[PDB]
């Protein structure tokens, strides 16, 4: 069945360019034309343009010629979408779509000259239900990965979007559990920021 | 180009309601060839990639309920989901594929509304691990609550502090549609050590007096 495998996010320095890719799967990836569409949190999505692997034929939204060039590989049935001199204009989320019909992972771009930072990742103990929680602090760029006991504790769970300043980013979350059963069953937040490969897995214990 | 103008831009429903959803297109997506209407319904859950609802305007695409009915010909379009579920919350838009470039509609931020939620309030002093490295953040959980206008008030020894208090919101959630908000207020450990008493202060229309969460360093 179909899937289009894009990378999570990429961290690219103003002025530079970078090659987004998009592996597709389930399907005859000469078959059907790729589309690349461009979401900002802004406003409304932006059709780029479409490629089709069998015959290398391309059509571009006015808007991106010079900015966007498509290409693919058909011996690893993958698409790729050149971006050219990124501004912070171009900082968004990249979509391949097969057809109108089925969207990608999606790649965000984050057009920055700011240097990758690994997070710290801090417990946080209490003072009939108990809630614990997890503070990672000044990491760059997006994302991170936040799970409760490996992915086991998923109920009872917020895990909040970020913010940022300065060039970081601090996320948080909170796991609340029947205050009868911590800490005698214990629990521990696994953290991932892959861009500067983090891995971290922090035990909440009682203070 | 072709222009997808789509209104509203948002709409809050109690579940089990009827919404409507315009979709207008400066020019006939009707292909003479086949009669058919180049247009299709899309939603986008928070933090998910678009999926597909109903394309060529009315027909839905496997395995999409059938609460969702797409409508309209030529210009004028609409997206109806005849009773609104709470897990139905998302981004809708819809995307011409008449003539290229394929343009999209600016979409419609779809929220559910439901009956009051109290916030749980929990209150988080500075890490051990923090401290240790000259850090020192307050935490202050406001979890599970509806309506989503709310405010938190940080006091340091019973004074208010404003600056370097961050907040940060939750999607709505699918289940059981409230809301939920992390505040910090960010000190150092040379800061926080110079006072005795942390407290977190909840307003929310569900109570006239604040929910009350403190500790003495």
């Amino acid at each position: 069945q179909v899937q289009l495998q894009q990378p999570g996010s990429v961290l690219v320095r103003p002025g530079a360019s970078v090659k987004l890719s998009c592996k597709a799967s389930g399907y005859t990836f000469t078959s059907s034309w790729m589309h690349w569409a461009k979401q900002r949190p802004g406003q409304g999505l932006e059709w780029i343009g479409e490629i089709h692997p069998n015959s290398g034929n391309t059509n571009y939204n006015e808007k991106f010629k010079g900015k966007a060039t498509l290409t693919v590989d058909t011996s690893s049935s993958t698409a790729y979408v050149d971006l050219s001199s990124l501004t912070s204009e171009d900082s968004a989320v990249y979509y391949c779509v097969r057809g109108f019909a089925y969207w990608g992972q999606g790649t965000l771009v984050t057009v920055s000259a700011a240097k990758t930072t690994a997070p710290s990742v801090y417990p946080l103990a209490p003072v009939s239900s108990v809630t614990l929680g997890c503070l990672v602090k000044g990491y760059f760029p997006e994302p991170v990965t936040l799970t409760w006991n490996s992915g086991s504790l998923s109920s009872g769970v917020h895990t909040f979007p970020a913010v940022l300043q300065s060039d970081l980013y601090t996320l948080s979350s909170s796991v609340t559990v029947t205050s009868s059963t911590w800490p005698s069953q214990s629990i521990t937040c696994n953290v991932a920021h892959p861009a500067s490969s983090t891995k971290v897995d922090k035990k909440i214990e009682p203070r | 180009d072709i222009v997808m103008t789509q209104s509203p831009s948002s709409l809050a429903m109690s579940v089990g309601q009827k919404v409507t959803m315009s979709c207008k297109s400066s020019q006939s997506l009707l292909n003479s060839s086949n009669q058919k209407n180049y247009l299709a319904w899309y939603q986008q859950k928070p933090g998910q990639s678009p999926k597909l609802l109903v394309y060529f305007a009315s027909t839905r695409e496997s395995g999409v309920p059938d609460r969702f009915i797409g409508s309209g010909s030529g210009t004028d379009f609409t997206l109806t989901i005849s009773s609104v579920q709470a897990e139905d919350l998302a981004d809708y838009f819809c995307q011409q594929h008449y003539s290229t470039p394929f343009t999209f509609g600016s979409g419609t931020k779809l929220e559910i509304k439901r009956a009051d939620a109290a916030p749980t309030v929990s209150i988080f002093p500075p890490s051990s691990e923090q401290l240790t490295s000259g850090g020192a953040s307050v935490v202050c959980f406001l979890n599970n609550f509806y309506p989503k206008d709310i405010n938190v008030k940080w006091k340091i020894d019973g004074s208010e502090r404003q600056n370097g208090v961050l907040n940060s919101w939750t999607d709505q959630d699918s289940k059981d549609s409230t809301y939920s908000m992390s505040s910090t207020l960010t000190l150092t450990k040379d800061e926080y050590e110079r006072h005795n008493s942390y407290t977190c202060e909840a307003t929310h229309k569900t109570s006239t007096s604040p929910i009350v969460k403190s500790f003495n360093r």
